[PDB]
Parts: structure tokens; C-alpha cells; sequence
């Protein structure tokens, strides 16, 4: 008798749904009077405090690999990209076929990394054909045919070509996302969380730290750290598992230079418009190469090899260099200061173990490219202009998307693999997730009203 | 070692389609593009296509563009083919293949000659 009903709102609870996210980033490039792919589409004002917020005695459930919150990501880094190159001129007059050669490089008979090319293109806007001259580097270059040979881009007949917007940056910088009105963010403070399920401490925050589309295959670099110590992450299913992530609890450094001397020439193909050509090679030639610490690499290696043994405690453990198939996969990936550098890894991922500090430097020989298949997407490709001069550059590597092979006798045999553009952010993105509020509530309780 | 499995032999009608598939082992399915080889009684291989596991892209002989279809999964460590419209021609020997790994001299798709092939399944077109 005499228990009744009351209704509060503005309740603390919530419960689990999808979202549509906001962008929140710097407000000028790097607060430089400069334009940048990333910053200067709108996202909103350079939000300098996240409002961290810690619960009391909350236990919450979470699903890196299952939350919906990297798949609008992934749209979102994909559609600034497509909206971005749209107004850039087009690479397609260009595609037409090719007759080339050897490049003689100053003070050189050859150059074993060039070809030096000559091609037809419209030099007006619709009319006069003529001859002109470029260079490019091999791995946009294929040929077959002809009763004497003929040459060709390697994309362009499969794909359209566009290339970016020369004023245009492609450097990362952090972006904040926030969640809309009406939900929130959960994060994990537990620095030792496996992924997957209950999160023993938690705390909420409207948006996230900052977060860097760094474009990278092989290694996660100009990343985030643990802060605890190193976090090996797979799918809970089986043993053999799609990908696993390893997240270092210490950074190392990685230094990268190209040092030979690119002039740019330029063709006009069009209206206010201008393919952006490779010219002549100046200064003593090298190709590309990255520089690691070699005593603190093999600690980092013996460090993930002592925690991949707890999981999987037999004797042998086999890292092994890329496995194979076309170029994407097997060098490792990245881009600095204007291009898109690709690395063989295979001298770096050569260890062996069985169970039971600034010098003797290694160094990697690392290629480089202009035509590009970005997002591994169907049937499109990404042009990229030369930059002046030698490029240096640093970076901080964090980890490695690594990979299992079928097993066999009492030996595991690891190599870099996963591939998966989407593991490079689910690296990064696995402590948050996104969640509604249901701000109504209906009780018991000793209270009425009064009927007058 | 590696090894390509293919599916059982088949005897199909004329006018109808075959369908073949194609699971790979000892080797990660996703990093090598995979092939597909035909040859009649007594006469050469002719290319059909190619596929990249990877990404999906396609490209067929525009000879049989109308005529094939590839597809492959992940998941399955398995690729697909399809061929529509049989005719008595078609009676042949039917191949899928792996390419060799890239290496850091190589010019592009210098590696795309048949590295590793499966033992073949043979197909004919009768009522």
C-alpha cells in the first residue's frame, strides 16, 4: 500500500547505438596561414580541453574489433580525399602511349633508376599535338609491345589518374572527435585492457584526443604509446586470428632522407591548368634510405617475442621478412614531406629466438613512387608532384600489423602482414566507443500531487 | 610447401554455366593475385584473367570478358571463377595459378609468370 509512481529526467543511463560523429580539428593547418586537406574543411574550432570526466565504480563492456565508430571514420578519411582532388586538372590527355629511354643523368652515362620520357599531349587546350619530354620513376612505367618497343603508365588504362592539387599538403595533424548532442564517449583509463571485453575503470569525455591520419603500412609511426607496458591484440575467436596488433610501450626513432637534387619542369596541357612533370636529376645520386637504433631494436624484439610466448609457450618463434604478391604489401609504407616512400623491410625482420646505444646504425634500402593505388581502391589512382630539392625527415615508430601463418612443427613463423587499411586506426581507436543517453526515468515512491 | 586444391571434375550442359573454385595453402591467400589457365585437347593454354585477392580489382582477355567471371574470398582462402555460356569449345583442361613474390629490382609485373599452378580439373561441355 501507499507506493506510487514518480518519473525523473535528465536520468544517467544510456545504452549502445550507432552515431553520426563530428570533426573537430585545428583551425588554420598547423595555426599557419597555409591550406591543408585535413584542417581547413570546416571541422569545427581548434577545441583545446577534452573534458575528462572519471566514473566511480562503472564496469563496461567493449568491442574494438565490432564498434561502429571506425567504419564513419574510415568514410570520413576516404570522402575528404575525393571531394578535395575534384577541382584538381586531370592526368588523362597524358595516357596516350609513349616511346622512351635511359636517362642520362648529370655527369652520368646512366642512371639505372630512370627512364627518360617522351610523349604526345595537346599543348593547347583541345588541339596542336606535340612532342614533349619528362622523366619518370619505373613503377609507374609498363611496356610490351610493337615491331619496336612501346611504353605506358602503369594505372591509367585500368584506372583515371588525378593528381593533387600542387598548394595542397598531404601531412597529418591531430583531429578531435566529439560525439553530437544526445551521446557521449567511454575510454578505458586501464592501461593494460585487452580489447575486448568488461573494462574493470572507465571515463568519459566529449571528444577524443587528438588523432592523426597517418597513411602507413608494416609499422605504426607518429602514433600513440602505451602506458603500460607492450599490448599484443588479436581476434578472441581462435588461434589463428585475421590480424594482431603490437603497441609499444617505448618509441623509436626512424629517420628517412632522399638526397638527391629533383628540378621541376612543367606542361601545360591546360586552361588555368598544368600537369606537373619530373625534369632533371641534380647532385650525387643514392636512393632513399631510413636509418633504426640497433641495439634498442633488439630490445624492442626480444620484448614483444617474451610476451608473444605467454600466449604460445613452446620454443621457437620464426620474424621473417614479407611474404610476396605485388610491391603494396612487401615494403614498408609511408609518405614525408611531399611523396610516398616504400621501404624493404627484409634486413629489419630477420630474428630468430628459441625459449628456455647510438651507433652501429642499421640502415634500409627504401623505394620510392609517384602513382599510387590509394585506399586500395577499385578502379582509381593518385598522381603525386616532385618536390624540390632533398627531403630529410623524422618520425617516431609506436608498432607493427603483424601476421601467423599456418602452423607447423613445434616453429611459428611471424611476418609483417594484416594489410588492412582499417588496422592502422582500430591500432588507435580501441579504447573509445559511442553511446546514447535515454534521459527518462519512472519509480516508486512515497508522493503524490494534489488533486485540486 | 605450397599447394593449390580445386574443385571435383565436371560434365555441364550446353548453354548453361560452370562454376570452379580454388583454395590455396601454405601461403597467406590475400598477398598473391591468382590466375586462370585453360587448354583443349592438344592445343595451348589461353589466358583467361587475373585477380588480386587483396583488392578485387579484375581483368579479363577481352575475348571472354562477356563470357567469365572471378571472385575470391579472404575468409575461404579461396577463389572463384564462373564461366557463362558453354559451348563445345570449352572442353578443356581448366588451371588456377600463383605468381611469384616481388622483389626490390623488379620492374612492375615482371613477377606476374606462374610461379606455383594447381593440379587442374577437367571440364566438358555434353548433355
Amino acid at each position: 500500500e501507499n507506493l506510487w509512481v514518480t518519473v525523473y529526467y535528465g536520468v544517467p543511463v544510456w545504452k549502445e547505438a550507432k552515431t553520426t560523429l563530428f570533426c573537430a580539428s585545428d583551425a588554420k593547418a598547423y595555426e599557419k596561414e597555409v591550406h591543408n586537406i585535413w584542417a581547413t574543411h570546416a571541422c569545427v574550432p581548434t577545441d583545446p580541453n577534452p573534458q575528462e570526466m572519471v566514473l566511480k565504480n562503472v564496469t563496461e563492456n567493449f568491442n574494438m574489433w565490432k564498434n561502429d565508430m571506425v567504419d564513419q571514420m574510415h568514410e570520413d578519411v576516404i570522402s575528404l580525399w575525393d571531394q578535395s582532388l575534384k577541382p584538381c586538372v586531370k592526368l588523362t590527355p597524358l595516357c596516350c602511349t609513349l616511346n622512351c629511354t635511359n636517362a642520362t643523368a648529370s655527369n652520368s652515362s646512366i642512371i639505372e633508376g630512370m627512364k627518360n620520357c617522351s610523349f604526345n599531349i595537346t599543348t593547347e587546350l583541345r588541339c596542336k599535338r606535340e612532342k614533349k619530354n619528362a622523366l619518370f620513376y619505373k613503377l609507374d612505367i609498363v611496356q610490351l609491345d610493337g615491331n619496336s618497343s612501346q611504353y605506358r603508365l602503369i594505372n591509367c588504362d585500368t584506372s583515371v589518374i588525378t593528381q593533387v592539387c600542387p598548394k595542397l599538403s598531404f601531412d597529418p595533424i591531430p583531429i578531435h572527435y566529439c560525439a553530437p548532442a544526445g551521446y557521449a564517449i567511454l575510454k578505458c583509463n586501464n592501461k593494460t585492457f585487452t580489447g575486448t571485453g568488461p573494462c574493470n575503470n572507465v571515463s568519459t569525455v566529449q571528444c577524443t584526443h587528438g588523432i592523426k591520419p597517418v597513411l602507413s603500412t608494416q609499422l605504426l609511426l607518429n602514433g600513440s604509446l602505451a602506458e603500460g607496458e607492450i599490448i599484443i591484440r588479436s581476434e578472441n575467436i581462435t588461434k589463428n586470428v585475421k590480424t594482431i596488433i603490437v603497441h609499444l610501450n617505448e618509441s623509436v626513432k626512424i629517420e628517412c632522407t632522399r638526397p638527391n637534387n629533383k628540378t621541376r619542369t612543367s606542361i601545360r596541357i591546360g586552361p588555368g591548368q598544368a600537369f606537373y612533370a619530373t625534369g632533371q636529376v641534380i647532385g650525387d645520386i643514392r636512393e632513399a634510405y631510413c636509418n633504426i637504433n640497433e641495439s634498442k631494436w633488439n630490445e624492442t624484439l626480444q620484448r614483444v617475442s617474451k610476451k608473444l610466448k605467454e600466449y604460445f609457450p613452446h620454443k621457437n618463434i620464426t620474424f621473417q621478412p614479407s611474404s610476396g604478391g605485388d610491391l603494396e604489401i612487401t615494403t614498408h609504407s609511408f609518405n614525408c614531406g611531399g611523396e610516398f616512400f616504400y621501404c624493404n623491410t627484409s634486413s629489419l625482420f630477420n630474428r630468430t629466438y628459441m625459449a628456455n646505444n647510438s651507433t652501429r646504425t642499421i640502415t634500409i634500402h627504401c623505394r620510392i613512387k609517384q602513382i599510387i593505388n590509394m585506399w586500395q581502391e577499385v578502379g582509381r589512382a593518385m598522381y603525386a608532384p616532385p618536390i624540390a630539392g632533398n627531403i630529410t625527415c623524422i618520425s617516431n615508430i609506436t608498432g607493427l600489423l603483424l601476421t601467423r601463418d599456418y602452423g607447423k612443427n613445434n616453429t611459428e613463423t611471424f611476418r609483417p602482414g594484416g594489410g588492412n587499411m582499417k588496422d592502422n586506426w582500430r591500432s588507435e581507436l580501441y579504447k573509445y566507443k559511442v553511446v546514447k543517453i535515454e534521459p527518462l526515468g519512472v519509480a516508486p515512491t512515497r508522493c503524490k500531487r494534489r488533486v485540486v | 610447401q605450397v599447394q593449390l586444391v580445386q574443385s571435383g571434375a565436371e560434365v555441364k550442359k550446353p548453354g548453361a554455366s560452370v562454376k570452379v573454385s580454388c583454395q590455396a595453402s601454405g601461403y597467406r591467400f590475400s598477398n598473391f593475385v591468382i590466375h586462370w589457365v585453360r587448354q583443349a585437347p592438344g592445343q595451348r593454354f589461353e589466358w583467361m584473367g587475373w585477380i588480386n585477392p587483396y583488392n578485387g580489382n579484375k581483368e579479363f582477355s577481352a575475348k571472354f570478358q562477356d563470357r567469365v567471371t572471378f571472385t575470391a574470398d579472404t575468409s575461404a582462402n579461396t577463389a572463384y571463377m564462373e564461366l557463362r555460356s558453354l559451348r563445345s569449345a570449352d572442353t578443356a583442361v581448366y588451371y588456377c595459378a600463383r605468381v611469384g613474390p616481388y622483389s626490390w629490382d623488379d620492374s612492375p609485373q615482371d613477377n606476374y609468370y606462374m610461379d606455383v599452378w594447381g593440379k587442374g580439373t577437367t571440364v566438358i561441355v555434353s548433355s
